[PDB]
C-alpha cells in the first residue's frame, strides 16, 4: 500500500473511479435541472435552510442556489452563468 | 531575439487572460494591453481617436508635503480662499498635461478625485492602479517614457499611437483595454480565453512550454526526434560503449539502458500499444538505421521515424533532462540515514 | 472643514464669524444651480434638511441621496449633464441651464403602500422601466427573472 | 447536504398546505366571525379577525403556506379590507382545482385555463356595479366598521373615518398625514376627531411654566434647527492666547443664543414646534416675548400641523419669510389626567386630522383603531375608484353562475379548469352561512336558482 | 417575561384527540397515501 | 511520601550512573556523524517539525541540527559548532575523537583508574600528542610562494560528500576566490567579501565563478543604459525615499495654499543633492533605494542607476572597483573614488543579473552554484563554505600537515612512545595516556572502517595495523589512501591539511572529555507536563 503521498486528507482516485465519479458528479447537477426546460417544465422552489423560499425556473440561478459541491459539478455552474453572458437564456439547456 | 543572434532570453511577453470564451478566442494583440479598465463614469474614456499616452507618475491629490501638513485657519475669510486656491493647484497640473497634448494619462496611486471632473471635459481616459512595478514592460510598449513630478510632464514622454480600445462585447461583458498601434518595437501581448478559469490557468501553461521551447532553440540551437527516439538511441550506443567496457561499469552502465527504455515504454503504453512489441521493433530500426528517424509516433500507431513525421524537440529539451536525472540519483543514493529535529 | 486642515482661532471670538461661512459656502451653491432650472434636483450623495428648505420653497422636486447608475441613464436621455463638481474651469461657481436636461412630466407615482417617482418624456427617445405587479414577492420576482432573461 | 421532494408526490404537499393556512381564517368572516386572542414574541398580545394582521403575527414552515400569508398584506395595502377573504378564496382555490391535476394532463394546460377565468370573472365582477356620490359614503363605510368590534357603535365610526378621510383633501389622500392618537379610558363615544394635531407634548417651556396654556390666533414657526449654541461643523479647537479671551469666548456662546431667537421674533412669532429641544438661554430670551416654544416634536409631526398650521418648516432663521409663519386657532395643553397633553386645532383648508379615540384598555383601544383603518381605507378605495360591487357573497356566486355557465360551453380537454375556478368562489358565502348555521349547504342551491 | 397558554383539562401521561372534521381531512389523507401505492399494483400491466 | 527532596519533576542521576548517562551518550553522537569522515563516507537527510528536507553531511549540520536531552550529547554538539566557527572544516574530526576517546574512559573503568588519574593522564598525551603535531612543521611562509599544493590541500580537505567527487575544480574556484579575499581575511574582513548565488542549471559540475561581482539588480527603468562601458562608478549610502531633512520641522502654512510651494520645494530640494552626483565625472550606486522620480531623473542624464544594493554589497561593492561608500557629496569628492569595469548585464537560469566585466582591485567575488536540487546546492554551500573556510584560514596560519590519518598516527606513534614511558612515571595514569592514543587511532580506522566502505578496501584491522608498523618510520608519513586500499605516502598524493585544522581537533576534544570525566551527577527540572508521551 502507498506508501504514497499525502495522507490524511489528501487523497486521489485514479482512472475508472474518477472518470466515474466525474460523470456522476456531472449527471447529478444535470439530471436536477433536466426537469426545467420544455413549455412543459416546471419550475422549483429552494430553501434557505431558514424557513426562506426562492421559485424559480431559471436553470442558471438554481444551480447557484445548489451550492455546487465538487470540482466536476461546479464546473458546469461555471459553464452555465458562462450562457448568460453570451446569451441571457438557455443556461438550463447548455448543462 | 530576430536579427540579434542566439541568447539566453528571458520572457518579457506577457499574456493575460480573460475568463471570458473558449480556447480559440485568444488572440496575439498587435500591440499593447492592460489588465486595468478605464476610468469609467467615476468620472465622465476609450479612445482618443489618435492617442497619445503618458507614463504619469507620484499623486495627483491636492499638494499636499511629504511632511508634516497642517494648514491652520486664525482668520474668517481665508475658507473661500483654501477651497479657490486648491481648485487652482489641482487645475494647471491638468492643464499642462492637455498642454503637451498627451491624450491619456496614467497614474498608480494617491490621485485626486475633485481633479477627475477638470479631466472629465478634456477627452483623457485617466487609468490609474497600474502595476507599480511594471512601467517597464509599458515603457518600452508604448514607447512613451516615465514622467516623475508635475512640472517635467513635457510633450517629450507622449506615447506616439493611433488608437486605444475598451471593449466589452462577446462573453462575458468583462471588458479589456486594448492599445494600437504603437510606432515603437521590441514588445508583444497576448490575451488568452477560456471558460471555468481552468483552461485560462493552462492555455496560459500550455504557452510557457510552447514559448520555453522556442528559447531552448534560442539559448542552444538544435533539434533531435521525439516518440522515445532519441531515447532509444541511448539504449543501443550506450550498451555498446559497455561490452568493450569490461569491469563492473559493464552492469552499471547497461543499467543506462534498463532506463531509457522507459520513455518510449511509457509512451506508447500511454497509447495502448504493447511496451514489448514497439520497443522490441525498435531495437531493430535502432542497430539498422543508426536510430537516426525511427521511434513511435501515437498518431501512426506504429513505429515510423519521428523526423518523416515532423515530431521535433529541442536538443536541450532531453540532454538537460538525463543532466538532472543522474546528478539527482546522485544526491539520493548518498543517502545512508534519515533522522528527523527541528532545523 | 477638508480634513488635514485644522482650525485654530484667536484672538477673536470669530468662531461664529466662520461657522455660518461654513453653511454659507454650501447654499451659495444650492442657489448657484437653482438659479438655472431647478424644476427638479436629483443627487447621489443626498441633500440636507438646512439645505432642502430652500430647494422647498422654490417648489423644486429633491431626492436625497439616488441611484448613482440611475441618474445617469436619465441624464442621458434628457439630455442633461451628470455633473461631478461644481466648478467649471477657473474661475467657476458654477453651473449653465445647458446641464438641465428635458423631460415632459416627473410625477411621483403610487403602487401599494409604497411610491416612486417617474420620469415621463425625454428629449432623446430612450427611455423605459416596467413596472410588474402580482401576487406575491415570491412571483414578482421570478417574474422579473424571466424578464431578464427573455430581454436578452 | 440535503433531500428533496419532487412530482407529485411533493406537489400534494405545497396544496395541502395551502389549505392548511385558509383553516384557521374560517371563523374571522364578517358575521359571527370570533376574534382570536393570538400571543406572539417578544411579549406581544393582539386580538381580532384582521386577516393581515392575525396572519402577520403568526409564523408558518412551509413554502406555499409562506405564499398565503404573504397574499394577506399583499392585499391589504393595495385595498385594505379582504384581508380574511382573499386567503379563504385563495386555498379553496386549490382545494377544488386539485383532482384536475392527476386526473389532468398537466400543470400547465390548468394556467392557461385560469387566465380565461380571471379574465371573464373580473368582467361579471364588473357587472354588479355601483356609483358613489362622493353623507352617503356613511352608507358603504359602515360595511368596514361592522365585522369587528365597532358594530355596537357603527354610527360613531363611520362619520370618525369619512371625516378623517375628508380633510385631506388631495385626489390621493395619504393617511400619513392623518395621526391616530389613542387614549385610555372614556367613552368609545368621546372619541372626539381634532381638525388638527394632539401632542403628548407637556407644558412646553420646559425652563418655566410661564409660556401660555394655549393662545387664541396663534403665528406658528415649526422649526427643524437645533435652536442651541451651534457647534463648528467644521472641527475647530480653541487657543486661548489671551488673558480674558476666556470670558469673551463664553460671552460669544449667550451671543449667538440671543441672534438666533432675535431674527426668530422678527416673524412676530408667538408660538414655536421645533424639532429638537431648545438651550435655556434660547429658552428666556424669547419667553420676554410672550411667544410660547415646543420642542422635541417628532419629524413626522412637525408635518402634520405644517399643513394644519399652513406655516412652511425652514432651516436657518436668517432667511425667514413671512410665508413661513401660519394661521391656527388655539393651543390649550388640557390635561388627560396625571399625564399632560398640548392640543392645537383650527385654519380653514387643512389636510391633517388626528382622530383621538377612547373605550377601555391601550389593547382594546387598539382593535379599534385596527378595524377603525379598515373603514377611514375602505372609503378610500370607494372615493378614489366611485363604484361599488353587490356584497354578501353575492358578487361571488354571480361570478360563479357565471363561469358556470361558460364550463358547457367550452370544447376542451381544459374544461375541467375553468370549471374548478368557479365552484371555488361559490364558497366565498359558504362560510358566510356555516358561520351563522345550520345550515350553510341548504342555502347554497337557493342562490343558484336566483342568479 | 411571559407568556403562555394554560392546559385546558388535563389527563394522564399523554393523549392525543382529533376533532372529528379535521381528522376526516387529516385521516382521509392518511388513506390516501396508501392509495396510490396500491393503484400500480392492482391489475396485469402494473407495477410490484 | 518522601521528600526526600530534592523535588518532584527532577531527578538525580548520581554517581556511576551520572558516569554512565554521561559517557553513555556521549558516543551516542558517534554513529551520528560517523559517515562523514573519510572519501568514501555518505552524507544524511534531515527532516523537521516544519516539514522541511536536508540532505547534508556536515557535521555542525547534523550536530546543530539535531534534538539531543542528555548534556554530554548536546556538550559535544556544542564543541562540534566551535569548530564551525573558528575554522571551516574539524567540526567531524572534533566529535568522532571526542566520543571515541570519552569511549576509551568508559573503559578504563574496568580497570578501576580514577577519573582525575585518567585526566591526568589524557593531560599529558593531550599536550605531548599537539607537540609532535608542532614538530612536523613544513609551512610554505615563504617561497615558492606558490604553494599550490596548499590550495589542493584544502580540496583535499573538501574531499568526500559531494563536491569532491567533481573536483578538484573547487580547489582552483576557491582558492582563486580566497586568493582575492585573502588579503582581506588578514585584515580580520570577514568571508562574507565572497557571495554565492544559487541559479541552479546543469549539473554541479557546470557550476562556476565569474570575476567581477554579479547583482541582481537593475537598471529599473526602460531609458537606461543596459550595459556601461568603461564608465566610472560611485558607491553611496544616502536617504533617496523619506526626503526629509534631520529634524523635528512640521511646515504649516497659516496662509491659503502655500503647501504649493513647500510641496515644490522639497520636490527640489532633491534636484539640488541629486545636481551634485549629475557633477561628477557613469553610473551611482546606493543602498537605500530611489524613489521614482529621483531614480528617473539619472534615467534621463546619462546615469546608470542601481538601488536596493544590500549592505553586504555596497561594502562588496566596494572590494571590487575599489570605491568609497560614501553619503554626503558636499564635498565631493576628497577621497572619495569609485573605479569599475565594463557592467554589461546577463541573465542566468531565467533570472536577470547584471555583472561586471571589467574591474579593478578585486577584494570581493560572486560565484554561482548552479545544480539539480535545491537540495544539491544547500548542500554545496556548506561544502564551499566549510572548504573555503579552511583555505581561508589556513592563509592565515601557514602551517602546512599532511592528510589522511598520517597526522593523526603520526600523533598517535609520537604519543605511545612517551606514554609507554608513561607508567613508569608513573604507573596506571599511563594506561590513560596510551588510551588516549587508541583515539587518534581509532578515528582513522573509523575513517576507513566504519565510514570508507568502497572501493571495497574497508577493514579496521589490516589499514590501521598498516599504519603503526609502517607509520612510526615515516613520521609525518604514510597516511592512507581509501581509494586502493593501501598505505601511501600523502606528501606525494596531496593529502595536505591545515595545522590549525588538525590541531583544534585535538585541543577541543581534549578539552572536552576533561571537563566530562569531572561529572559526578546531572540534575533536571522538568518544564514540560510530561513528557513521556
Ligand atoms: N583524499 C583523502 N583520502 C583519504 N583520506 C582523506 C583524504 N582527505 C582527507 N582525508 C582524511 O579522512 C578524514 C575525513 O575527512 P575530513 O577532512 O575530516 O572531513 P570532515 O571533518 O568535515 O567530516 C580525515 O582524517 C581526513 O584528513
Ligand atoms: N354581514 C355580511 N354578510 C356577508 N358579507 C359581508 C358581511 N359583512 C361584510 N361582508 C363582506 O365580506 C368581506 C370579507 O371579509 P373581510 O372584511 O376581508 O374580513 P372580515 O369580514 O372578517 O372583517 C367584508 O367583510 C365585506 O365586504
Ligand atoms: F432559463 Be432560461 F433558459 F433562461
Ligand atoms: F376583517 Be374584517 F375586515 F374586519
Ligand atoms: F564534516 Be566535514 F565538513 F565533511
Amino acid at each position: 500500500s502507498r506508501s504514497d503521498t499525502l495522507f490524511l486528507g489528501g487523497e486521489k482516485i485514479s482512472g475508472d473511479d474518477i472518470r466515474n465519479q466525474n460523470v456522476l458528479a456531472t449527471m447529478a447537477v444535470a439530471n436536477v435541472v433536466k426537469s426545467s426546460l420544455g413549455p412543459v417544465g416546471l419550475d422549483k422552489m429552494l430553501v434557505d435552510d431558514i424557513g426562506d423560499f426562492t421559485v424559480t425556473n431559471d436553470g442558471a440561478t438554481i444551480l447557484s442556489l445548489l451550492d455546487v459541491q465538487h470540482p466536476a459539478g461546479k464546473i458546469l455552474v461555471e459553464l452555465a452563468q458562462q450562457q448568460d453572458r453570451e446569451i441571457g437564456d438557455g443556461t438550463t439547456s447548455v448543462v | 531575439m530576430d536579427k540579434d543572434r542566439k541568447d539566453v532570453d528571458f520572457d518579457l511577453i506577457k499574456m493575460q487572460g480573460r475568463v471570458g470564451g473558449s480556447i480559440s478566442d485568444s488572440k496575439l494583440i498587435n500591440g499593447v494591453i492592460l489588465d486595468k479598465d478605464f476610468s469609467h463614469p467615476q468620472m465622465p474614456k476609450e479612445g482618443s481617436d489618435g492617442v497619445k499616452l503618458a507614463i504619469l507618475t507620484c499623486p495627483f491629490e491636492p499638494p499636499k508635503p511629504k511632511t508634516k501638513h497642517k494648514l491652520d485657519i486664525s482668520s474668517v475669510e481665508e475658507y473661500q480662499k483654501l477651497q479657490t486656491y486648491e481648485q487652482d493647484k489641482f487645475k494647471e497640473m491638468i492643464d499642462d498635461v492637455k498642454k503637451a497634448g498627451a491624450d491619456v494619462v496614467i497614474c498608480q496611486w494617491g490621485f485626486d478625485d475633485e481633479a477627475n471632473h477638470l479631466l472629465l471635459q478634456n477627452d483623457l481616459p485617466a487609468v490609474r492602479w497600474v502595476g507599480g512595478q511594471e512601467l517597464e514592460h509599458i515603457a518600452i510598449s508604448t514607447n512613451g517614457r516615465i514622467v516623475p513630478r508635475f512640472q517635467d510632464l513635457s510633450k517629450d514622454k507622449l506615447g506616439t499611437c493611433s488608437r486605444i480600445y475598451e471593449q466589452e462585447f462577446g462573453t462575458t461583458k468583462d471588458r479589456m483595454l486594448i492599445i494600437e498601434q504603437s510606432k515603437e518595437t521590441k514588445t508583444v501581448t497576448c490575451f488568452v480565453r477560456g471558460s471555468n478559469k481552468m483552461i485560462v490557468d493552462e492555455a496560459e501553461r500550455a504557452l510557457h512550454d510552447s514559448l520555453c521551447v522556442v528559447r531552448n532553440l534560442v539559448k542552444d540551437s538544435r533539434v533531435v526526434y521525439g516518440g522515445g527516439a532519441a531515447e532509444v538511441t541511448m539504449s543501443l550506443a550506450v550498451s555498446e560503449e559497455a561490452d568493450k567496457q569490461r569491469g563492473i561499469d559493464q552492469y552499471a552502465f547497461r543499467g543506462f539502458a534498463q532506463a531509457l527504455d522507459t520513455i518510449p515504454m511509457t509512451l506508447a503504453e500511454n497509447s495502448g500499444l504493447d511496451p514489448i512489441g514497439t520497443l522490441s521493433t525498435l531495437k531493430s530500426k535502432q542497430l539498422k538505421e543508426k536510430i537516426s528517424n525511427i521511434g513511435v509516433d501515437c498518431l501512426g500507431y506504429g513505429s515510423n521515424d519521428m523526423k518523416e513525421l515532423f515530431v521535433v524537440d529541442p536538443f536541450i529539451g532531453k540532454k538537460q533532462q538525463i543532466l538532472l536525472a543522474t546528478q539527482l540519483c546522485r544526491m539520493i543514493l548518498k543517502i545512508d540515514n534519515v533522522i528527523i529535529s527541528g532545523k | 472643514m477638508a480634513m488635514g486642515v485644522q482650525i485654530n482661532i484667536d484672538d477673536p471670538e470669530q468662531l461664529e464669524q466662520i461657522r455660518k461661512r461654513e453653511a454659507g459656502i454650501v447654499l451659495e451653491r444650492v442657489k448657484k444651480i437653482i438659479d438655472a432650472g431647478a424644476q427638479v434636483v436629483l443627487t447621489t450623495k443626498g441633500i440636507d434638511d438646512l439645505c432642502l428648505k430652500e430647494f422647498v420653497e422654490a417648489k423644486i422636486m429633491g431626492v436625497r441621496r439616488c441611484k448613482k447608475e440611475d441618474l445617469r441613464r436619465i441624464a442621458r436621455a434628457t439630455g442633461a449633464t451628470l455633473v461631478s463638481s461644481m466648478s467649471n474651469l477657473e474661475g467657476e461657481e458654477t453651473f449653465e441651464s445647458s446641464y438641465l436636461g428635458l423631460c415632459d412630466e416627473v410625477v411621483q407615482a403610487k403602487f401599494s403602500d409604497d411610491e416612486c417617482i417617474l420620469i415621463k418624456g425625454t428629449s432623446k427617445h430612450s427611455s423605459s422601466s416596467i413596472i410588474l405587479r402580482g401576487a406575491n414577492d415570491y412571483s414578482l420576482d421570478e417574474m422579473e427573472r424571466s424578464l431578464h432573461d427573455s430581454l436578452s | 447536504g440535503t433531500d428533496a421532494s419532487q412530482g407529485k408526490g411533493q406537489i400534494i404537499s405545497n396544496i395541502n398546505a395551502c389549505v392548511a393556512v385558509q383553516e384557521a381564517l374560517k371563523p374571522t368572516l364578517g358575521p359571527l366571525g370570533s376574534d382570536i386572542l393570538i400571543v406572539t414574541s417578544n411579549q406581544k398580545t393582539t386580538i381580532s379577525n384582521d386577516g393581515a394582521t392575525i396572519l402577520k403575527l403568526l409564523d408558518v414552515v412551509h413554502p406555499a403556506a409562506k405564499t398565503l400569508v404573504d397574499i394577506s398584506r399583499a392585499q391589504d395595502a393595495e385595498v385594505g379590507d379582504g384581508t380574511t377573504s382573499v386567503t379563504i378564496l385563495a386555498g379553496e382555490l386549490m382545494k377544488e382545482a386539485k383532482p384536475f391535476l392527476e386526473e389532468g394532463i398537466s400543470s400547465h394546460l390548468i394556467m392557461k385555463g385560469y387566465r380565461k377565468a380571471v379574465s371573464l370573472a373580473v368582467e361579471k365582477i364588473n357587472e354588479l356595479a355601483v356609483d358613489i356620490t362622493s353623507e352617503l359614503l356613511e352608507r358603504c363605510a359602515r360595511t368596514a366598521m361592522s365585522s369587528k368590534l365597532i358594530h355596537n357603535n357603527a354610527d360613531f365610526f363611520v362619520k370618525m373615518c369619512v371625516d378623517a378621510v375628508l380633510s385631506l383633501d388631495r385626489n390621493d389622500l395619504d393617511d400619513k398625514l392623518i395621526g391616530i392618537k389613542k387614549i385610555p379610558g372614556g367613552a368609545m363615544e368621546e372619541s372626539l376627531f381634532i381638525n388638527g394635531v394632539a401632542f403628548k407634548k407637556t407644558f412646553s417651556y420646559a425652563g418655566f411654566e410661564q409660556q401660555p396654556k394655549k393662545f387664541n390666533n396663534p403665528k406658528i414657526l415649526s422649526l427643524n434647527v437645533e435652536l442651541e449654541l451651534k457647534a463648528e461643523k467644521d472641527n475647530a479647537e480653541v487657543r486661548v492666547e489671551h488673558v480674558e479671551d476666556y470670558q469673551a469666548i463664553v460671552d460669544a456662546e449667550w451671543q449667538l443664543i440671543f441672534e438666533k431667537l432675535r431674527q426668530v421674533e422678527e416673524t412676530g412669532a408667538n408660538i414655536v414646534l421645533s424639532k429638537l429641544p431648545i438651550g435655556d438661554l434660547a429658552t428666556q430670551f424669547f419667553a420676554d416675548r410672550n411667544i410660547f416654544c415646543a420642542g422635541r416634536v417628532s419629524a413626522d409631526d412637525m408635518n402634520r400641523v405644517i399643513q394644519a398650521v399652513g406655516g412652511s418648516i425652514q432651516s436657518t432663521t436668517s432667511d425667514i419669510k413671512p410665508e413661513h409663519l401660519g394661521t391656527c386657532a388655539l393651543f390649550e395643553e388640557m390635561q388627560i389626567g396625571s399625564e399632560r397633553y398640548n392640543l392645537f386645532q383650527g385654519c380653514p383648508q387643512a389636510k391633517t386630522c388626528t382622530l383621538l379615540l377612547r373605550g377601555g384598555a391601550e389593547q382594546v383601544i387598539a382593535e379599534v383603531e385596527r378595524s377603525l383603518h379598515d373603514a377611514i381605507m375602505i372609503v378610500k378605495r370607494a372615493l378614489q375608484n366611485k363604484l361599488i360591487v353587490a356584497g354578501g357573497g353575492a358578487t361571488e356566486m354571480e361570478v360563479s353562475k357565471c363561469l358556470r355557465d361558460y364550463s358547457k360551453t367550452i370544447a376542451g380537454k381544459q374544461q375541467m379548469i375553468i370549471n374548478a375556478f368557479a365552484k371555488a368562489l361559490e364558497v366565498i358565502p359558504r362560510q358566510l352561512c356555516e358561520n351563522a348555521g345550520f345550515d350553510a349547504i341548504e342555502i347554497l342551491n337557493k342562490l343558484r336558482l336566483a342568479h | 417575561l411571559p407568556q403562555n397558554p394554560n392546559a385546558g383539562l388535563f389527563k394522564q401521561g399523554y393523549n392525543s384527540y382529533s376533532n372529528a372534521d379535521g381528522q376526516i381531512i387529516k385521516s382521509i389523507a392518511a388513506i390516501r397515501e396508501l392509495h396510490q401505492m396500491c393503484l400500480t399494483s392492482m391489475g396485469p400491466c402494473g407495477r410490484n | 511520601m518522601s521528600l526526600q527532596l530534592l523535588n518532584p519533576k527532577a531527578e538525580s542521576l548520581r554517581r556511576d550512573a551520572a558516569l554512565k548517562v554521561n559517557v553513555t551518550s556521549a558516543e551516542g553522537l558517534q554513529s551520528v556523524l560517523e559517515t562523514n569522515l573519510g572519501p568514501k563516507g555518505t552524507l544524511k537527510m534531515l527532516v523537521d517539525g516544519a516539514g522541511n528536507i536536508k540532505l547534508t553531511k556536515d557535521g555542525k549540520v547534523l550536530l546543530t541540527e539535531m534534538q539531543i536531552q542528555s548534556p554530554t550529547a548536546v556538550l559535544i554538539a556544542r564543541a562540534a559548532a566551535a569548530q564551525d566557527e573558528i575554522t571551516g572544516d574539524g567540526t567531524t574530526t572534533v566529535v568522532c575523537l571526542v566520543g571515541e576517546l570519552l569511549r576509551q574512559a568508559h573503559r578504563f573503568i574496568q580497570e578501576g583508574v580514577h577519573p582525575r588519574i585518567i585526566t591526568d593522564g589524557f593531560e599529558i598525551a593531550r599536550k605531548e600528542s599537539m607537540k609532535f603535531l608542532d614538530e612536523f612543521k613544513i609551512s610554505k611562509t615563504n617561497l615558492s610562494n606558490d604553494r599550490e599544493f596548499l590550495l589542493q590541500v584544502a580540496r583535499s580537505s573538501l574531499l568526500t560528500k559531494v563536491d569532491a567527487d567533481l573536483t578538484e575544480v573547487l580547489t582552483p574556484i576557491v582558492t582563486d576566490a580566497v586568493l582575492s579575499v585573502y588579503d582581506a581575511q588578514a585584515d580580520n574582513l570577514d568571508l562574507h567579501m565572497v557571495e554565492i548565488m544559487q541559479m541552479q542549471h546543469l549539473s554541479p559540475k557546470d557550476t562556476t565563478f565569474i570575476k567581477g561581482l554579479v547583482l541582481d539588480h537593475g537598471g529599473r527603468h526602460p531609458d537606461m543604459p543596459t550595459r556601461v562601458k568603461n564608465a566610472y562608478v560611485l558607491i553611496l549610502n544616502v536617504s533617496l525615499e523619506y526626503e526629509k531633512t534631520e529634524v523635528n520641522s512640521g511646515f504649516f502654512y497659516s496662509s491659503a495654499d502655500q503647501r504649493d510651494k513647500l510641496a515644490a520645494s522639497e520636490r527640489k530640494f532633491v534636484d539640488a543633492k541629486l545636481k551634485k552626483i549629475i557633477d561628477l565625472k557613469f553610473v551611482i550606486i546606493n543602498q537605500k533605494g530611489i524613489d521614482p522620480m529621483s531614480l528617473d531623473v539619472f534615467a534621463k542624464h546619462n546615469i546608470l542607476a542601481l538601488r536596493r544594493a544590500k549592505r553586504r554589497n555596497m561594502e562588496r561593492l566596494q572590494l571590487v572597483t575599489g570605491g568609497e561608500a560614501q553619503n554626503s557629496v558636499e564635498d565631493l569628492s576628497p577621497q572619495i573614488l569609485g573605479f569599475s569595469g565594463l557592467v554589461y548585464q546577463e541573465t542566468i537560469g531565467e533570472e536577470k543579473f547584471t555583472y561586471v566585466t571589467e574591474n579593478t582591485d578585486p577584494k570581493s567575488c560572486t560565484i554561482l552554484i548552479k545544480g539539480s536540487t535545491h537540495y544539491a546546492l544547500a548542500q554545496t554551500k556548506d561544502a564551499v563554505r566549510d572548504g573555503l573556510r579552511a583555505v581561508a584560514n589556513v592563509l592565515k596560519d601557514k602551517n602546512i600537515i599532511p592528510g589522511a590519518g598520517a597526522f593523526y598516527i603520526a600523533l598517535s606513534r609520537y604519543l605511545r612512545s612517551a606514554n609507554m614511558n608513561k607508567l613508569g612515571a608513573k604507573g596506571k595514569t599511563k594506561t590513560g595516556i596510551e588510551a588516549f592514543a587508541e583515539a587518534l587511532l581509532v578515528i582513522p580506522k573509523t575513517l576507513v572502517k566504519n565510514s570508507g566502505f568502497d572501493p571495497l578496501d574497508v577493514l579496521a584491522m589490516v589499514e590501521d595495523e598498516l599504519d603503526d608498523a609502517q607509520d612510526s618510520d615515516e613520521t609525518r608519513y604514510v597516511g592512507v589512501d581509501l581509494n586502493i586500499g593501501d598505505s601511501c605516502d600523502p606528501t606525494i598524493e596531496g593529502i595536505w591539511d591545515s595545522y590549525r585544522v588538525l590541531r583544534n581537533a585535538i585541543t577541543g576534544a581534549t578539552g572536552i572529555a576533561s571537563n566530562l570525566l569531572l561529572c559526578d551527577e546531572l540534575l533536571r527540572a522538568g518544564r514540560s507536563t510530561l513528557k513521556e508521551t
